[PDB]
RNA sequence: CGAUGCCGACGCUCAUCAGACCCCAGAAAAGGUGUUGGUUGAUAUAGACAGCAGGACGGUGGCCAUGGAAGUCGGAAUCC
RNA sequence: CUUCCUAUCAUUGUGAAGCAGAAUUCACCAAGCGUUGGAUUGUUCACCCACUAAUAGGGAACGUGAGCUGGGUUUAGACC
């Protein structure tokens, strides 16, 4: 059994995601630059799609 | 458990087996066993109690000219228990069965190795004597 | 009152549409209703022009679906040559439906939004709440938001 | 480029004595020492005052890369500051929607043990970092709590316990469960 | 070209100066490590092998299909006779090796 | 900021001084966006309220050419946010009814909490919800006398505690802050004659 | 490998694939708040950008589309 | 029969989904380890039956004739 509060403080660390499009990343969700210099550190982003 | 203890393979691709059930047939031709990956250019072999897919080749005109999975009952190569009894018995053999694994006939004439009758429960049903 | 009616002080509203025609939402009075042993049957009751769309606030006291039209104008100024659709009306009136006498009833009985000054700001909102002709004709809100003291003090 | 000088300046409480032997600081509080090595950073340290009223950084002739360590040093030690007089403890829940985690403390403060996560019959023991003792709170139903006075060895070894109960081949936007961190506070707070 | 099957190697290259050996006796290559708690023991021996024979038991493997039953092992047969220490010798560590 | 939206606010505050006759000096402190629109849907019946950023600095550059003078008396007072209400009221009925309201505005996410609420084992409103919102820090609350009952009775809220995102909701729907300051007044502006309310 | 074993001048660059000399045997369109310069428009004591201090406000699921759209296929519309 | 490559079919570690689980598709470090038995054709290639964790692609004078085979090209005999 899973509660509110709970829930809204696990989708902190695996739900709420900045993703970079060409490397798939998982950036900190402020940010508009991505980390790895396996991509060179491109400004493509989008949000980590959210469940149904 | 689930122990098969390798038993000397001696019916390699090609091997005609005597049909041992009342389907009708009378001649399994192995095409290949079920469950061997194999090495570059060596036939597989199927022992006593692998399920082998069979082409009836003489018998009824309903089961020929079609695969039928198969399960080899007696083999003529002398493999060994693990207790040292070298058994052998007097001809090839099998039976068609389902890939659930479960007989299409209900009587099976002769023996049954005992490494048969521990694999598929539902040939150790019909087995006339679990040699 | 949702699973099972729960033991609670339920006094739901909600924020429902489509009064009169059915619509393509296939319901009309309740969003919760039905589920919470309340039934709808009072509801469709009130839902029986505006053949169109309304926004509906409904009131359950425990047992009653006392659905409630809001004093909202724009929901009543709507509800008083098939009225068909793709329209495109230019706006949505026939050109003589009064506007600027329907808005009178309207400022002296909505008195729960909007900051109010004396009643040239409720005007101001009341001819802003409508979505009928927009102010009538076609002139929008455009120099109209200082008239709070200079047409308020003489709104009555 | 090539900024001839900045600086920066740590206030200290004056229940704490800090010395530093050129660039080792080591600080003493309510609570216990603790020895930091600042090697490789190429900054001068200077204390001014009575009782140690100031500790004043420098730093000069430095470039962009080499300039924004000068704050580094000095935000460092306010977590040697803080973590030796309040004392740190770092709250986190366990989110658990299959069935209980079993979490039990072997011993003082180490040998965490995980048991019946996600169903699985393994044993996930983690052991913490030298210091940092974990005890099961008698607060709240589920949660552990780590108090240490080192705030890179109790906020690591609270990274662990979380990493380790990591669910594999799975939606995770689905499987929301594991330990995880809630609350960053301090031992004595207000 | 590549070749058209792929194929296992034959035999293997970890064992590859397949040549006579120098010795004639085995030659333990590296002695296990000590723990200094143990009480002192030797760690090797020397035996001549003599042949080989049956040998039957019982084996209690739980889960086995062959549990609780007898089973016929091939054995050797290794004839140790008591050895004789006669010398010491001491070894120092040595940057280079063991002296 | 702009030059537009300065030169506007410029002509916005000067304006309401001028349209009506007084304007007082009532405290706006934190408050929330539709809270602090029934501030003004509330003391708007004949009166404009106005809360400006830029508009309410203007007071230095008046003051130091004496145009409504003595504003050198009231400019370093307004550290914190009080505010200015156009009214043709008196200096007791803006006080009264801006305490009379008390808005229990909804507070903010990683704040601090000076301000401090008792928390008693009895019921102060809470509807059709379960506890386990309570439940997910322990608190294990039970359900009579029609809404969910507390039971517990500690002092559960402190001093310059930390609030959290979930933290705040929960206060929101029992309707109390750890910011309880409403509206306050005690500076007054009468035609160049300085006041407090009377 | 004969010659800087000048206490050579001013700078730029971190590469988990550095770069290193005519013909020459050292690849591009495109990217990088990596880093160091430049050009242009702004804003700052009618005081900045942060952060603390409140948030996507309400008439309102406006009216409609009905294509289901309370921020969404899509609508002359689309304000207070 | 040996080795080598990666632009990876399967295996170890991981990232993403329109990803509930099962199966899956896009991608990253990655060549350690595997990538089969057969009917027909001289075949490389192709198409099939069967099993399998998958039946991935290639190079080394289009590897390899003082290693073999000589089936087909490609001498001389012949027939259409
Ligand atoms: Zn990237």
């Amino acid at each position: 059994i899973i509660e509110p509060s709970l829930r809204q403080l696990a989708q902190k660390y695996n739900c709420d995601k900045m993703i970079c499009r060409k490397c798939y990343a998982r950036l900190h969700p402020r940010a508009v630059n991505c980390r790895k210099k396996k991509c060179g550190h491109t400004n493509n982003l989008r949000p980590k799609k959210k469940v149904k | 458990s689930g122990a098969k203890f390798r038993i000397s393979l001696g019916l390699p691709v090609g091997a005609v087996i005597n049909c041992a059930d009342n389907t009708g047939a009378k001649n399994l031709y192995i095409i290949s066993v079920k469950g061997i990956k194999g090495r570059l250019n060596r036939l597989p072999a199927a022992g006593v109690g692998d399920m082998v897919m069979a082409t009836v080749k003489k018998g009824k005109p309903e089961l020929r000219k079609k695969v039928h999975p198969a399960v080899v009952i007696r083999q003529r190569k002398s493999y060994r228990r693990k207790d040292g009894v070298f058994l052998y018995f007097e001809d090839n053999a099998g039976v068609i069965v389902n890939n659930k694994g479960e007989m299409k006939g209900s009587a099976i004439t002769g023996p049954v190795a005992k490494e048969c009758a521990d694999l598929w429960p539902r040939i150790a049903s019909n087995a006339g004597s679990i040699a | 009152m949702p699973p099972k009616f729960d033991p609670n002080e339920i006094k739901v509203v909600y924020l429902r549409c489509t009064g009169g025609e059915v619509g393509a939402t296939s319901a009309l009075a309740p969003k919760i209703g039905p589920l919470g042993l309340s039934p709808k049957k009072v509801g469709d009751d009130i839902a029986k022009k505006g053949l169109r769309i309304t926004v509906k606030l409904t009131i359950q006291n425990r047992q009653a679906q006392i659905e409630v039209v809001p004093s909202a104008s724009a929901l009543i100024i709507k509800a008083l040559p098939p009225r068909d659709r793709k329209k495109q009306k230019n706006i949505k009136h026939s050109g003589n439906i009064t506007f600027d006498e329907i808005v009178n009833i309207a400022r002296q009985m909505r008195h729960r939004s909007l900051a109010r000054e004396l009643s040239g700001t409720i005007k101001e909102i009341l001819g802003t709440a409508q979505s009928v002709g927009c102010n009538v004709d076609g002139r929008h809100p455009h120099d109209i938001i200082d008239d709070i003291n200079s047409g308020a003090v003489e709104c009555p | 480029m090539k900024t001839i000088l900045s600086n920066q300046t740590v206030d200290i409480p004056e229940n704490v004595d800090i010395s530093l032997k050129g660039r080792t600081v080591i600080v003493k509080g309510p609570r216990g020492t603790l020895r930091r090595d600042f090697n490789h950073i190429n900054v001068e340290l200077s204390l001014l005052g009575k009782k140690k009223k100031r500790l004043r950084v420098d730093k000069w002739w430095g470039n962009r890369k080499e300039l924004a360590t000068v704050r580094t040093i000095c935000s460092h030690v306010q977590n040697m500051i803080k973590g030796v007089t309040l004392g740190f403890r770092y709250k986190m829940r366990s989110v658990y929607a299959h069935f209980p985690i079993n979490v039990v403390i072997q011993e003082n403060g180490s040998l965490v043990e995980i048991r019946n996560f996600l169903g699985e019959k393994y044993i996930r023991r983690v052991r913490m970092r030298p210091g940092v003792a974990c005890s099961v709170s008698q607060a709240q139903k589920d949660e552990l709590v780590l108090e240490g006075n080192d705030i890179e060895l109790v906020s690591n070894s609270a990274a662990l316990i979380q990493q380790a109960t990591t669910v594999k081949n799975k939606d995770i936007r689905k499987f929301l469960d594991g330990i995880y961190v809630s609350e960053k506070g301090t031992v004595q707070q207000a | 070209s590549h070749r058209k099957f792929s194929a296992p190697r034959h035999g293997s290259l970890g064992f590859l100066p397949r040549k006579r050996s120098s010795r004639h006796r085995g030659k333990v290559k590296s002695f296990p490590k000590d723990d200094p708690s143990k009480p002192v023991h030797l760690t090797a021996f020397l035996g001549y092998k003599a042949g080989m024979t049956h040998i039957v038991r019982e084996v209690d493997r739980p889960g086995s299909k062959v549990n609780k039953k007898e089973v016929v092992e091939a054995v050797t047969i290794v004839e140790t006779p008591p050895m004789v220490v006669v010398g010491i010798v001491g070894y120092v560590e040595t940057p280079r090796g063991l002296r | 900021d702009r030059a537009t939206w300065k030169s506007n606010y410029f002509l916005k505050i000067i304006q309401l001084l001028d349209d009506y006759p007084k304007c007082f000096i009532v405290g706006a402190d934190n408050v929330g966006s539709k809270q602090m629109q029934q501030i003004r849907m509330s003391l708007r019946g004949k009166a404009v309220v106005l809360m400006g950023k830029n508009t309410m600095m203007r007071k230095a550059i008046r003051g130091h050419l004496e145009n409504n003078p003595a504003l050198e008396k009231l400019l370093p007072h307004i550290r914190g946010n009080v505010g200015f209400v156009f009214t043709k009221e008196d200096l007791t009925e803006i006080r009264d009814m801006l305490l009379a309201n008390k808005v229990p505005a909804a507070a903010r996410a990683g704040a601090i909490a000076p301000c401090e609420v008792t928390v008693p084992a009895q019921n102060t409103g809470l509807g059709p919800e379960k506890t386990s919102f309570f439940q997910a820090l322990g608190i294990t609350t039970k359900i009579s006398r029609g809404t969910i009952e507390i039971l517990s009775d500690v002092q559960l809220i402190k001093t310059g505690d930390k609030v959290g995102a979930s933290e705040a909701t929960l206060l929101n729907m029992l309707n109390i802050s750890p910011f309880s300051f409403g509206l306050i007044i005690q500076q007054v502006f009468d035609n160049g004659s300085i006041y407090n309310p009377e």
